[PDB]
């Protein structure tokens, strides 16, 4: 395995590791994750490790989506998280060109709004 | 002088180390609030930590409170406590958590104990001005969760450039380790740095990774990450006798 690069993230102690890539099967190595996005242990931090098969996690970074305020409709979600890649809808008081919302990589798309 | 570190400032005749640059402490947006001792002060990614206040070759606990702004508001994100391990020309922290966000809910706590290092600094040693031959042999501190009783010792071959070490004295027996024969390599900045596995009952179950600090190499920082059966960090600190 070579040095990982990780989207979103990135390996504790970088440059004290740095110098010993490519390293062998077995390895692993803790690493954080950015900003609105979360390891799949649920953390922001988690241990990557040098797998036959690469890297693993595959997606050490996931983003994750926080339902915000509806403003005009129903805010039984607001305060919300959601992981990188699901889907919902918005019982709005108003309305969404248009209704199902999706957490993804960048955020929510589209933008969870009523009128 | 907990109260201190964060509220005075940085005056020089103060012991080092004197600053710490908080970098894997702090998240780029995020923001860390410490507090002790009837003080408290918030940072700050890159934001330096008066360290001078502090004792030297023992660990200062503070309170201390992760955030993230959205939208016009502080989140927590996490809680506990927050170490900090002094040396002359090094110092490291480290997280102990108390408490974290809900995996639902951004506005609820959840208990949950974890342990890393964060923030690993000093007075970086050249790897291009290390001695050249000779050992030295550096005693200090191994401290992982509630835990900073642990002995570290460290010896370091600069005719070969290679490092080994030992752990012990840990209340966890699986923390005692061997820390195996590892190479010196110069940092991306020409930094003396040393990598290398760690060993439990002739067992490969982790890595370590040290920094040498001072002009004369006189100190040596950084982690161990261990696999139990339950993976645990560990903070190094050692330094070599003075003459």
């Amino acid at each position: 395995c070579d040095y990982p690069d990780i989207k979103h993230g990135g390996l504790y102690h970088e440059n004290m590791r740095r110098p010993y890539f490519p390293v062998a099967v077995g390895k692993y190595y803790s690493y954080y994750c950015d900003e609105h996005f979360e390891t799949p242990s649920g953390s922001y931090w988690d241990h990557i490790h040098c797998t036959q098969d690469g890297w693993s996690p595959a997606v050490p970074c996931l983003r994750k989506c926080y339902f915000p305020y509806l403003e005009n409709g129903y805010n039984q979600n607001h305060g919300r998280k959601f992981v990188q890649g699901k889907s919902i809808d918005v019982a709005c008081h108003y309305a969404l060109k248009a209704q199902t919302v999706t957490c993804m990589e960048n955020g929510w798309s589209p933008t969870p709004r009523c009128i | 002088g907990l109260a201190d570190a964060l509220t005075a400032p940085l005056d020089h005749k103060d012991k080092g180390l004197q600053s710490l640059t908080l970098d894997q402490s702090v998240r780029k947006n995020e923001k860390l609030k410490l507090a002790a001792q009837g003080a408290e002060k918030t940072y700050g990614n890159g934001d330096s930590l008066n360290t001078g206040k502090l004792k030297n070759d023992k660990v200062s606990r503070f309170d201390f409170i992760r955030q993230i702004e959205v939208d016009g508001q502080l989140i927590t994100l996490e809680s506990g406590e927050f170490q900090v391990y002094k040396q002359s020309h090094s110092a490291l922290t480290a997280f102990q958590t108390e408490q974290i966000q809900d995996s639902e809910h951004s506005g609820k706590m959840v208990a949950k104990r974890q342990f890393r290092i964060g923030d690993i600094a000093g007075e970086h040693t050249s790897f291009d001005k290390l001695p050249e031959g000779g050992r030295a042999t550096y005693r200090g501190t191994a401290f992982g969760s509630d835990d900073a009783g642990g002995k570290l010792t460290y010896t370091i071959d600069f005719a070969a450039k290679q490092g080994n070490g030992k752990i012990e004295h840990l209340k966890s027996p699986e923390l005692n380790v061997d820390l195996a024969a590892a190479d010196i390599k110069p940092d991306g900045k020409r930094h003396a740095v040393i990598s290398g596995s760690v060993l439990y009952n002739q067992a490969e179950k982790g890595s370590y990774s040290l920094g040498i600090f001072g002009g004369k190499a006189q100190e040596v920082a950084g982690s161990a990450e261990v696999k139990t059966v339950n993976i645990r960090h560990i903070g190094l600190a050692a330094k070599q006798e003075l003459e």
